[PDB]
């Protein structure tokens, strides 16, 4: 609503302000009703509409009054449009002030992508859950399980209906044997399937600032091999080459081939 | 349009279908002298025969009956295609 | 009064009568810029917020109440414009 | 009954012509008319 | 307020109902027309029916309309509409109202032809299928099958011609899960109307006789404590109580009604003869409590008894068993509940008052005193209070009955009422209170019904005579009232009843019609004025009908007799008032003696029938609106009431040798007769007749019919058996001749069935009224099935028993899963579209047996898919913002590449009014324009530059890359020189330890690019985008440099993104690393903490954001803070989307989908690339997901075996046995989405040919009652010593009453050498449990027995050890107390036999 309202500002101000006036005489703001224009006056001017002087009045004819926008130029090189005012309602005579605020506005051109179904209810502080409370698990069915070492879940529910199945997965170094899904009994656990993820590949290991390591693949096949290396001129830890064990190669990660380059 | 009870009414139609079509072993489930636009009727089968598709008739804006191109099928078994040629010996055109 | 539809011993409102500063409730009119008026009231100046905040205009009035929409309030008269402008013009002629 | 009725606001008195503020007006003979608008509608609030 | 109205409806319309809508009017002497109409809603634009009825003096100005909403002619969509507009246009007046709408519609009973089946059996069912109006539904229907664990098994289709529909005979599974499997069916057309039933898989013969436990009280309490009594009696199914048998009673602990294992007292098995049908049983409660339980004392308890029996034929050998599990011990016993009661008032009409009482386990307790206090409330809070009243339950009718007398002006009412008997301790004895109030009408003008309420039924067709009384101010305005008969859920008579000149009325003289008969509910009411004011008064009451049917169907067989013989022919006719249709079925009546305590198949259908009334409780209300809401109505009256006041409760205020034959329907034109034989079972036979015609369901009383003959034989042969044990098949000859006479007995069997008899009988002599043992022994040599011929060859005639035996192997059932999910594009890694499942054989089979293999087939449905799409704005997305300096050309362009991309992926087209094919065309002259201006920022170095003097930028080269990489999906550009841009980015910025930082460019674009990562790091912006770009663009050119360049920079951008600066950076990074390998480990990291990182509305998430700078403003225009957010959520969409998960990405679909921070984000093309993007990718796993799969299955060198065709229709396939032994090919076509496929394989397994046993059995029975010595030894590795076993579990089983003398069992307890640490007594099973076991020799045990002989067939007992240390090692064998002489053995997979 706020928002919509602050739209309904700007329509109203541009169909309501009092710019659209003929110039109020003796320096009167004009002031405008949504219907007629009434002059503000100066004091020392009277009568209904400004129109007459107290005999007090020298600066008389003084003058100067801010006009209309012109209706939005189109979007420049940087996709900002504009509008301007003239300051010429009437413009400044006989020494009367300079317009005041700024004679031109720069906005940017943004537009509407996505399909119109209607504003939606946003309320300010609603937006804020990042982690919250359980819902009660009326459903009777089964929370995601907690899946195997080297484990994944190929679809995450927050709870599986009663009977549904969920497949787990091994992460890329390894390979699954036994059966690769679980499922939903009547009463909240997961007939867990007689599965254990197997290496067959292993990875580039976690390394210092200076590389000491030399890339040759994403993932290495058991019996496959790595080299530690020195970019220039000296040797300082680590194996020079090491093949992977079943288990990651035990790899120098605390420090590295770190040589005096 | 929304305050209708604010004017004088026509509540008696004045436009209307043509009488609603037959069907071969079946008959219109309602009935009367005269069938107004936007009137729904519905069709039901002669005793031992079942309706296939969409019952439902309506009188529509062009003057004239949407339908879902219905058929009475008659409530018997036909024989079905012979498994291998083999002696059906009670053959007959319909079973009940 | 909705807040207090059934209540048992209710919590100590500040002690004495007091009235809320003067005109307190043109503070809280929204104000029409392009017409250059008041329109409607906005923020309730009555409401008191549970709190007894309280200025004293001179030593010689009662205090006043500050509703819990105000920040600060004070009562030190000041004179922002003065203006005093006269003129005489006498003429007198004789002929003889 | 006497328990159900409570005090719906401190004080009962009305600004001094509100009544004048809720009459019709006839814009060619410039007169006011007859009340319109029912000016004391308290809507279940203590609005002093 | 002169003139009014009323209009009545049902409170929820059902779809495809036929509606009746009353209308009256009041206070109108000149006659008009209304229109009553049922429109669309919100928008009123359809009228779904409308009805024109005229109003006059002559009508009484009352009438109605008939209406209904056709089901097809509903919107329908994904989620179908809930409201309708109710509506009436007059002449004088209009309104309408919403209603609810509801598509129950009708009733769906399934019938099943047993209420248990066993395996390699199937299920005969059917489902009588009628509409809200009760005539025949004829809607195509589906019926669905649950195993007992909740997975579904299959679905099945059939049409509806007659109100019966006869669904093919599902097969049990192979191997299924035993238990109460469960039938759900649905129409499948626009209605839920869910029926259910239920059947239980169960390895079962059926009984041979009937037992039964029967309590003086379902609770012990303390009246009884001391002692209690119990009935124990039994009958043949041949309706004949039971001569002579011994019975075994037994008393157990129990703690929960829903399951234990809890123990029972070994001492008071109470021992007895039942004689002549019964024998009487008491449980001094109190004496086994105090000797043997825990307990001492009553209030220790509100727990439960559980009794079971054994029954056993005396000199009869079949046994049967009975439990009534749950007998409650309670100190409060009688809880109360009022019924029929309407907790309204009325003065001078009394107020009748019903309560009824329960047991624990319940009955209606019915034979106990209650009494009742009242305190009366009338003026002004003044007071009267009247005398204690006490009334007793009806011993069968459960309910004890109050009446109240009342002052004339009682307004409200409490009262109370409690239990009245000599064993209530009173704080311990149970009471309830009550409040009832008068009828509040604020005009104090009423109508009260003077009836009674009663439960007792109204009579079909008989006049109902009802008064009613309209008491009010203003009775000169009441010229009549009117009322509504309300049957099911619709109004089915409506009228008006006139005053008489004495100041009384036209009472309610109806004959109530058979359209009523479950039940029916009147309602009266009238509108009267003041001088100006006008009030809607209402009562309401229900009345209980006769249970009679409108087709009076009726079965007998025709050749009436007492009892009928074996093989007899029959005839069975059926007689109908109406032409109808019957169907039948036939049961034996020892099929309801196997699921303790089964209801008949239909039992209580006009129960179930009843449920459609949408009122509920007796009568009356608070008000007008509470008398037509609890009434089941809804009303539109000017009289100043609306029943929008009120909302619902969930309302409980209360009112040869078959099993089964006969499975046939058929026309009965008034008359028909069958002829059939009844079959060789002598067994009551149950016949139920089931007719169904345009006067709705009915059910037959039941027809019995015995199958009886003087002499024969009956076979307790047991429903399986293991190959190669020996087994006493046992029965007996039954005499029911007045005579004795001797008999003869002989078994025929196959050569697969040897026996010790080596076939001539005893020809032993019986008594008249009498039986003897008949005794039998063999050994099932061959497993399957086979035929055993016993016959008598005795005088009154041949008898024969033509009969079968099961068998199956001796070892362990072991079962191996295996399955894939079927993915014919690679949603989930690679594409996988077939699979080769081994015909593996394990190494420790049962040397005979026959491996088994089952699959089936679960599609995997998307889920909900929600609505998101560019508008026809979508045209100013293309016409961009113009051509112009520093690329504002660039910023133009880059909008229509993805613009295309989405149009083309949704097929999106029609959008416009335009030719598609015009449109499509158009635009990609403006992509081909595209093409060459994004071209035209190259530099010949193949670097790209915002201006030609501009010096390189690697972000332009990468954004380049990442678009035109898009492109070429579609339209093409040449290969070279994208290879040359990659390969000038990844020559030129590739560094180590991090890469592609940027050459400093003159300014950052001022709408392109986005905010940098930028006090620092910003190396992970810029690496995360160049890699998007790489990303998209290496399959355009797949170059081994390159490759090793996203291998370093993946790698980088995966070891620094970890410790979480601002969430666009783990957001973009994410993004890219996702494009990766997704199954790399700290990607996952990565993505949880991203998901960690979220935003939500809703109690489950309703909409996802997310933010990275908590920049808490507000904007209108969306300021560029909205970008990071537009930009962020992308990525992170974009990133879930990459893992294909709609569960996920689904309420952040509906974030990007709405105003929200407005706008095209900040307008950059940043973000409003990557939010089309968005819509974009998510159109793509919607339909990447879309079920359309035909998965053929084929044996490898072997035929086909069956094709799947797995769609959106319907998603689940029945399992097929793999029948044949060889590897099996699952395949697919291509179609669409992504499925997943079982196989089960069953094996039976050795102990001693298998790694299962470390601890080698053997067990020896012996006379020297008996006694039993078990000898085994342990098996260590072969690099390790004699150290012996683990820690065991051992058990030794006992055939059923077979006892062990424990008083000598505590020697291997007590004794100095100990090696058992304990032992007890379980399931009928000895457990001791053993610190370890020598493999240096076989340990050897020996116990001692005695026998309470319990049962004529003993299953094997196993001697069984698990390590307790190694629960896997698992080791057993079979044995028996009986000796055995069936005997011999080979060195092949089948043998011989001989006597001893
Ligand atoms: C257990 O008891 C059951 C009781 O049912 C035994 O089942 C019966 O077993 C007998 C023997 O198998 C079987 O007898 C045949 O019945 C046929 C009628 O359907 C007869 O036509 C048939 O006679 C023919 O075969 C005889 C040899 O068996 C010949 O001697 C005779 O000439 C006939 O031969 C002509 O016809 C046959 C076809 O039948 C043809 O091939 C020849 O060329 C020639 O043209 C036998 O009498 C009964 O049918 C079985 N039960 C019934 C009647 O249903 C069961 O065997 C017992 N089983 C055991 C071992 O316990």
């Amino acid at each position: 609503k706020r928002n919509n309202l602050r739209k309904a500002l700007q329509e109203y101000a541009a169909k309501f302000d009092p710019c659209q006036c003929a110039p109020c005489p003796n320096n009167g703001r004009p002031t405008l009703s949504g219907t007629e224009c009434l002059c503000v006056c100066q004091s020392g001017t009277y009568g209904e509409n400004c129109e007459k002087q107290s005999p007090d009045y020298k600066s008389n004819a003084v003058d100067g009054q801010w006009g209309c926008w012109s209706s939005w130029s189109t979007c420049d090189a940087t996709y900002k449009r504009s509008r301007t005012r003239e300051c010429n309602n009437p413009a400044p005579q006989r020494g009367g002030k300079r317009c005041e605020g700024e004679k031109r506005q720069e906005e940017d051109c943004t537009f509407s992508i996505m399909e119109n179904n209607g504003q939606p209810c946003i309320n300010d502080d609603e937006e804020m859950k990042e982690v919250d409370l359980p819902e009660i698990e009326a459903d009777s069915g089964c929370p995601q399980p907690v899946p195997p070492e080297n484990g994944f879940i190929r679809n995450e529910k927050q709870l599986y209906l009663v009977g549904e199945d969920v497949e787990i997965s091994c992460l890329t170094g390894f390979e699954t044997v036994g059966y690769q899904y679980f499922r939903c009994l009547p009463d909240g656990t997961w007939r867990q399937g007689d599965v254990e993820c197997q290496r067959t590949e292993c990875i580039k290991p976690v390394v210092q600032e200076v590389l000491t390591i030399t890339p040759f693949q994403r993932l290495y096949r058991i019996g496959e091999s790595i080299e530690l290396t020195c970019p220039k001129g000296f040797v300082v830890a680590g194996p020079s080459r090491y093949t992977c064990q079943g288990n990651s190669w035990t790899p120098p990660i605390s420090n590295s081939l770190t040589c005096e380059k | 349009l929304l305050e209708p009870h604010c004017f004088p009414l026509s509540l008696v139609p004045t436009e209307f279908c043509p009488s609603p079509p037959a069907l071969k072993d079946g008959f219109v489930q309602d009935e009367g002298t005269m069938f107004p636009v936007g009137k729904n009727v519905v069709y039901t089968c002669n005793e031992g025969y079942s309706l296939i598709g969409n019952p439902v008739a309506r009188c529509g804006e062009d003057l004239r009956w949407l339908v879902g191109e219905m058929h009475c099928q008659k409530i018997a078994c036909v024989l079905p295609v012979l498994m291998d040629g083999i002696q059906s010996h009670p053959q007959k055109p319909f079973y009940t | 009064n909705s807040d207090e539809r059934d209540c048992g011993r209710t919590k100590a409102v500040c002690t004495r009568k007091y009235n809320p500063i003067p005109s307190v409730q043109l503070m809280g009119n929204g104000f029409h810029f392009l017409a250059g008026e008041p329109r409607g009231e906005v923020l309730d100046n009555s409401f008191t917020g549970g709190i007894c905040k309280t200025v004293k205009s001179s030593r010689t009035s009662n205090p006043y109440r500050v509703p819990a929409n105000l920040e600060n309030v004070g009562f030190e008269v000041q004179t922002a414009e003065d203006d005093l402008k006269t003129d005489f013009y006498k003429d007198l002629t004789s002929l003889g | 009954e006497d328990s159900e009725r409570r005090p719906s606001c401190d004080i009962d008195k009305p600004p001094p012509n509100i009544e004048l503020t809720g009459n019709g007006y006839n814009e060619l003979t410039g007169q006011f008319r007859n009340r319109v608008i029912n000016t004391k509608s308290f809507g279940g609030q203590c609005r002093k | 307020q002169e003139q009014t109205y009323v209009i009545s409806a049902p409170k929820i319309f059902r779809v495809g109902a036929s509606e009746n809508i009353v209308i009256q009017v009041y206070g109108y002497t000149e006659a008009f027309d209304a229109t009553i109409s049922i429109k669309s809603y919100p928008d009123k634009k359809f009228s779904y029916s409308s009805g024109h009825v005229h109003l006059s003096s002559e009508n009484k100005f009352q009438n109605s309309a008939i209406l209904t909403i056709q089901p097809k002619q509903l919107p329908g969509g994904q989620n179908p509409v809930s409201y309708v507009y109710l509506e009436v246009v007059s002449k004088h007046f209009s309104k309408s109202k919403r209603m609810p709408i509801t598509y129950d519609n009708g009733f769906l009973f399934i019938h099943t032809d047993k209420p248990v089946y066993t395996p390699d059996q199937s299920v005969k069912v059917r489902v009588y299928s009628l509409n809200d109006d009760l005539k025949p539904a004829k809607r195509e229907t589906v019926l669905t099958f649950i195993d007992p664990e909740g997975s579904e098994v299959d679905m099945v289709e059939e049409i509806d011609h007659i109100g019966i529909i006869s669904f093919p005979d599902f097969k049990i599974p192979s191997n299924p899960r035993y238990g109460m499997w469960t039938i759900k069916a649905k129409y499948k057309e626009d209605f839920s109307t869910t029926g259910t039933a239920y059947f239980e898989v169960k390895e079962y013969v059926l009984p041979h006789f009937s037992v039964s436990i029967e309590p003086e009280y379902n609770f012990i309490g303390y009246k009884n404590f001391k002692n209690f009594e119990i009935t124990i009696k039994a009958r043949y199914f041949y309706n004949k109580v039971v001569t002579e048998a011994d019975v075994y009673i037994t008393f157990g602990i129990r703690e929960d009604l829903k399951d234990d294992q809890k123990e029972m007292m070994q001492t008071a098995m109470q021992n007895t003869m039942l004689i002549n049908g019964i024998a009487q049983v008491t449980f001094d409660s109190e004496t086994a409590v105090k000797e043997l339980s825990y307990y001492s004392l009553e209030d220790l308890n509100n727990k439960y008894l559980y009794i079971a029996v054994t029954v056993i034929e005396s000199t009869g050998g079949f046994s049967e068993e009975a439990e009534i599990p749950g007998i409650k011990y309670v100190l409060s016993p009688y809880k109360l509940n009022l019924v029929a009661t309407p907790l309204f008032l009325k003065p001078g009409i009394p107020y009748p008052i019903k309560v009824q009482v329960k047991d624990s386990l319940d009955q209606l307790v019915g034979g106990v005193p209650v009494t009742l206090n009242a305190q009366t409330i009338d003026v002004n809070q003044e007071t009267s209070d009247l005398d204690p009243s006490k009334s007793v339950t009806r011993v069968d009718d459960g309910v004890a009955s109050f009446v109240l007398n009342l002052p004339s002006g009682v307004t409200v009412l409490e009262f109370n009422v409690k239990t009245d008997a000599p064993d209530l301790p009173e704080e311990n004895q149970a009471r309830e209170g009550y409040r009832a109030i008068a009828y509040s009408s604020l005009s104090q003008s009423y109508l009260y019904i003077d009836w009674t309420d009663n439960h007792k039924a109204l009579l079909v067709g008989e006049h109902l005579n009802i008064i009613v009384t309209p008491k009010s101010p203003y009775i000169d305005k009441i010229t009549h009232y009117n009322y509504l008969i309300l049957s099911k859920g619709k109004i089915i008579h409506f009228g008006t009843r006139e005053k008489f000149s004495d100041a009384s009325y036209q009472s309610i003289n109806i004959p109530v019609t058979q359209n009523m008969v479950p039940s029916s509910r009147l309602l009266v009411y009238y509108i009267v004025t003041g001088e100006q004011t006008a009030e809607l008064v209402s009562d309401s009451v229900w009345l209980n009908i006769e249970e009679k049917c409108g087709n009076q169907l009726q079965v007998h067989l025709s050749p009436d007799a007492d009892a009928y013989s074996p093989g007899q022919t029959v005839s069975l006719n059926m007689a109908t008032g109406m032409d109808s249709w019957v169907a039948l079925a036939a049961v034996d009546s020892a099929v309801y003696g196997v699921q303790r305590g089964a209801k008949k198949p239909l039992e209580r259908v006009f129960q179930f029938l009843e449920k459609s009334d949408l009122g509920c409780g007796a009568g009356g209300g608070l008000n007008n609106a509470n008398v037509f809401h609890l009434a089941g109505l809804t009303f539109l009256t000017n009289a100043n009431a609306d029943d929008s006041q009120e909302n619902d409760e969930p309302c409980k205020e209360i009112l040869y040798f078959p099993e089964s034959w006969l499975w046939e329907v058929h026309l009965v034109p008034r008359r028909k007769q069958l002829q059939f034989a009844l079959p060789d079972s002598l067994t009551t036979w149950e016949i139920q007749g089931v007719g169904i015609s345009n006067t709705g369901i009915c059910v037959a009383d039941t027809v019995k019919a015995k199958v009886f003959k003087d002499v024969f034989l009956e076979m307790n042969i047991p429903y399986s058996v293991v190959r190669g044990e020996q087994i006493q098949l046992k029965g007996t000859v039954y005499n029911y001749r007045t005579s004795g006479m001797q008999f003869c007995v002989k078994m025929s069997a196959v050569e697969g069935i040897c026996t010790s008899e080596s076939p001539k009988c005893v020809r032993q002599k019986v008594e008249g009224s009498s039986s003897h043992l008949v005794t039998f022994t063999v050994l099932p040599l061959e497993i399957g099935l086979h035929n055993i011929n016993f016959s008598l060859e005795t005088w009154f005639g041949k008898e024969i028993l033509v009969k079968t035996l099961r068998v199956v192997p001796e070892g362990v059932k072991r079962e191996s899963y295996s399955g894939v999910t079927l993915d014919p594009r690679g949603i989930y890694g690679t594409i996988s579209r077939r699979k080769e499942f081994p015909y593996r054989i394990p190494l420790d089979l049962v040397p005979k047996t026959e491996i088994k293999r089952i699959l089936s087939v679960k599609g995997l449905l998307v889920g909900e898919i929600l609505s998101a799409v560019l508008s026809q704005e979508g045209i100013n997305i293309l016409t961009h913002l113009p051509k112009g300096s520093a690329e504002a050309e660039l910023m133009s362009v880059v909008p229509v590449f993805y613009v295309f991309h989405y149009l083309e992926t949704g097929n999106h087209w029609n959008i416009f009014h335009s030719d598609p094919l015009i449109e499509k065309q158009k635009l990609k002259k403006k992509l081909k324009e595209g093409m060459l201006s994004i071209m035209s920022y190259r530099n010949a170095d193949y670097s790209y530059s915002v201006w030609k003097g501009g010096s390189a930028s690697t972000w332009l080269t990468a954004f380049a890359l990442r678009v035109l990489g898009q492109v070429n999906k579609y339209v093409e550009q040449n290969q070279n020189s994208i290879c040359n841009s990659l390969l000038w980015l990844v020559e030129n910025y590739q560094l180590d330890n991090g890469s592609f930082k940027e050459n400093s460019q003159y300014q950052p674009i001022k709408l392109q690019g986005t905010l940098p990562v930028e006090a620092r790091e910003n190396s992970l912006y810029l690496t995360a985008f160049t890699v998007i770009g790489i990303r998209k663009a290496f399959d355009i050119c797949p170059l081994v440099k390159i490759d090793t360049a996203l291998i370093k920079a993946d790698n980088f951008l995966l070891e620094n993104t970890l410790p979480a600066q601002s969430t666009f950076t783990l957001a973009i990074s994410a993004y890219a690393l996702s494009l990766g390998d997704k199954t790399h480990p700290q990607f996952r990291s990565i993505v949880s903490a991203l998901k960690r990182e979220a935003l939500v509305k809703g109690n489950p998430p309703i909409y996802r954001f997310w933010k990275d700078n908590l920049q808490h403003k507000d904007s209108s225009v969306p300021n560029t803070g909205t970008a990071r957010m537009v930009e962020t959520t992308a990525y992170a969409l974009l990133t879930s989307l990459n893992l294909k998960d709609i569960n996920y990405v689904n309420p952040v679909i509906k974030w990007l989908s709405e105003e929200q921070r407005y706008g095209g984000g900040f307008y950059s093309t940043q973000d409003t690339i990557n939010a089309i993007e968005g819509l974009t990718e998510y159109s793509l796993l919607v339909k990447q997901l879309r079920l359309s799969m035909d998965i053929d299955v084929s044996y490898k060198h072997k035929g086909a075996l069956h094709n799947y065709k797995m769609t959106d229709k319907n998603f689940l396939g029945r399992p097929v046995e793999v029948l044949l032994n060889d590897d099996l090919i699952v395949s697919t076509g291509f179609g669409s989405g992504l499925a997943t496929v079982h196989v089960t394989t069953v094996v039976h397994k050795t102990s001693t040919s298998e790694e299962v046993c470390s601890f080698y059995l053997k067990i020896d029975t012996q006379d020297i009652y008996k006694r039993i010595v078990a000898c085994a030894s342990y098996k260590p590795s072969r690099e390790e010593s004699s150290s012996g076993s683990s820690h065991a579990v051992m058990d030794i089983s006992l055939p059923t009453g077979i006892s062990a003398n424990e008083e000598d069992l505590k020697a291997l307890v007590e004794g100095v050498d100990q090696l058992f640490t304990d032992y007890q007594i379980k399931d009928g099973h000895v457990i001791l449990q053993l610190n370890s076991i020598p493999s240096s020799d076989f340990l050897c045990v020996r116990f001692r027995i005695f026998e309470l002989f319990e049962v004529g067939f003993l299953s094997p007992a196993t001697f069984t050890v698990y390590e307790y240390h190694r629960p896997d090692k698992q080791c057993t064998m079979f044995y028996s107390t009986s000796n055995i002489k069936i005997q011999k053995v080979c060195e092949g997979a089948a043998c011989k036999c001989v006597e001893a």
